[PDB]
DNA sequence: GCATCCGTGAGTCGA
DNA sequence: CGTGTCAGTAGCTGTCACGGATGC
């Protein structure tokens, strides 16, 4: 499954919220699963077919009416008979004051129930009428609600293959224009915002090398030389960090084509892809989302850009600063010595 | 009918949004890996899912055959391959680097051995060049040169013994 | 349109 | 291999200045 590179997703500012001019939250919402994002919409056929479908929403909704109402007079019909028989058996009327809330109680949750139902169907239709691409769907029944009905009008998809899909159909020249447009003539308040979308824009466009290298189909590993794993004078073994961060994401990759094989429920599929996902975050840069993987020991594992960082990465460490033929020792005074 | 297929998608993640929390919790005590929690519970609805006996009768608590999977599975993961692996990480501290020794000895033989063969002929230089720098074998340096076998025999053994005076000429230990 | 919050940085060399 | 009554982290905030993207 697609994945894409954490290093342009969670580090700031967000470059694939900066290209398809998506918040960074609702961006976390589609990559992990969290919420749909709709990826086309055959808008001219919604539009040959509105009246059909807004007639059948319209009798779904009168038919959902009808059916409360006639559940409610029958509700209302036998409490007033169940109060009646009660006072035919003379009870005092402290009682029958129970039996009318509880009869008020049970034809309020009716309504309720009924209300509900309305309002599904409000919703489904308001987002159904207003459908286009780019759009997220925090709720999955909604969605499913959607496909259901009006899936032959929309295609939508989850995870990273759903942002790869938008990086393919996306305009890098329409957008770059249009955020043109915009810093023309523009309120600094809304044209600083659009200033620094055309700085991650115009670099793809001019460049000539496609964004979809944000998202990764296949991820490299590193030679073994540069992640040994030695031998410990107790017979043990002792690896490095990359190593358990390559087989976590072996594991989890290979689980996941177990699944796709067996056709495992689409809950257990995602779930994998969520976590091969994260499995890859780790491995570039753990600890860059959320809390970072621990080893043994509540330890964090140190990642591949650990190896760049800070005074102990490759650059400071090993580069800046490295020798043979050289020594130490104390220093003592010597005032016979000359000065050179 | 294609309902049918549906509603078993349904089944399994109601059972996830019931139980995949809870077991999630219960794995990560037995480990404190919680990538590792992760696994278990995927392995472990996957395993229900694949026994519709467990998903059959809800009056009965599934909850339990789930932490009673999850715990085989852990134990099973703290057998062999992790007894001699999970103990040591070279990021982490008190593991000694690895190190390679310096190339001085083999440089300076090196050296004493290139000074001995520019003393030899051609013929001899050109054969223990194929014998003991290319690791040919004694009919591959005789086809090669073409000449015979013996010859390649006997070039070598003088070759070898005459190397051996040169060194033995200027101090080289035996 | 602005308060919130996230992520960045924080001496060098030693046995 | 089969698995089936409760069965549920450790650890921890005793850093802070500062800037700007992120968010109600």
């Amino acid at each position: 499954a697609p994945v894409t590179h954490i290093w342009y997703f969670k580090g700031v500012p967000s470059r694939l919220g900066y290209l398809l001019d998506l918040a960074p939250k609702d961006l976390e919402k589609i990559i992990y699963f969290a919420a749909y994002v709709i990826t086309s919409v055959d808008e001219e056929m919604r539009h040959n077919e509105l009246s059909t479908l807004e007639a059948e929403m319209a009798v779904e909704r009168k038919a959902v009416e009808d059916q409360r109402d006639g559940e409610l007079e029958a509700r209302a019909q036998k409490l007033e008979a169940d109060l009646a028989e009660l006072e035919a058996e003379g009870a005092k009327a402290d009682a029958r004051r129970k039996v009318r809330d509880g009869g008020e109680r049970e034809m309020r949750q009716i309504r309720d129930r009924a209300q509900r139902e309305l309002d599904r169907l409000e919703d489904i239709w308001s987002t159904f009428t207003k459908l286009a691409p780019k759009q997220l769907i925090v709720d999955e029944n909604l969605y499913r609600e959607l496909v259901d009905r009006y899936g032959e009008y929309f295609t939508g998809a989850m995870g990273a293959e759903s942002i790869q899909k938008l990086i393919e159909n996306f305009d890098i020249d329409a957008e770059a224009e249009s955020l043109r447009d915009v810093i023309r003539n523009g309120k600094g308040q809304k044209k600083l915002r659009a200033l620094k979308r055309l700085k991650v824009v115009a670099a793809f466009q001019q460049s000539g090398n496609s964004p979809m290298g944000m998202v990764l189909d296949a991820v490299p590993v590193i030679p073994p030389e540069l992640r040994p794993m030695v031998q410990l004078d107790g017979g043990r073994f002792a690896t490095s960090d990359l190593n358990d961060l390559y087989r976590r994401v072996i594991n989890r990759n290979n689980r996941l084509k177990r699944l796709i094989d067996l056709g495992a429920p689409e809950i257990i599929v995602n779930n994998e892809k969520r976590m091969l996902q994260e499995s890859v975050d780790a491995l570039f840069d753990n600890g860059r989302r959320g809390r970072p993987v621990t080893g043994p020991g509540n330890r964090p594992l140190k990642s591949l850009s650990d190896l760049l960082k800070g005074k102990q990465g490759r650059f400071r460490q090993n580069l800046l600063g490295k020798v043979d033929y050289s020594g130490r020792s104390v220093i003592v005074v010597g005032p016979q010595l000359k000065l050179h | 009918v294609s309902g049918a297929a549906a509603a078993e998608a349904a089944l399994m993640r109601a059972l996830y949004d019931e139980h995949a929390a809870v077991l999630w919790r219960y794995a990560l005590r037995l480990t404190g890996d919680a990538a590792q929690a992760e696994d278990v519970v995927q392995e472990t609805l996957l395993r229900a899912w694949q026994h519709p006996e467990v998903i059959g009768d809800t009056a009965r608590p599934a909850r339990a055959w789930l932490f009673t999977v999850a715990r085989n599975m852990i134990i099973d993961e703290r057998r062999s391959a992790r007894f001699r692996n999970v103990v040591g990480s070279t990021d982490q501290s008190g593991t000694p680097e690895q190190s390679t020794p310096d190339e001085v000895n083999a440089a300076l033989d090196r050296l004493l051995i290139a000074d001995a063969l520019a003393q030899l002929s051609a013929e001899h230089r050109a054969v223990i060049q194929r014998s003991y720098y290319r690791g040919w074998s004694t009919a591959q340096i005789a086809t090669d040169l073409g000449i015979a076998e013996g010859t390649v025999k006997s070039r070598l053994h003088y070759a070898v013994r005459a190397l051996r005076l040169t060194l033995q000429e200027l101090g080289v230990t035996r």
